[PDB]
């Protein structure tokens, strides 16, 4: 649970993965 | 010792020596799969 820190700024690309739809 | 010289007397100095260390050989091990881990936590390992 150190580096996690990175684990939950991967997520900045599975929200942003959402927009091309439309 | 000299010390021992000091207050009785011993015979001549016959089987001689030297203080020395002794210690484990000590064959200490852990390879395998179980040691590939430590560069990351294993929970981590995981999660990837």
């Amino acid at each position: 649970q150190n580096i996690g820190g990175i684990f939950i700024v991967l997520a900045a690309g599975l929200v942003l993965s959402v927009f091309v739809a439309v | 010792t000299y010390v021992r010289e000091k207050v009785i007397d011993f015979s001549k100095p016959f089987m001689t020596l030297g203080i020395s260390i002794l210690y484990r050989k000590p064959n200490g091990t852990n390879p395998g799969v179980f040691s590939f881990l430590n560069p990351l936590s294993p929970d981590i390992w995981m999660y990837v």
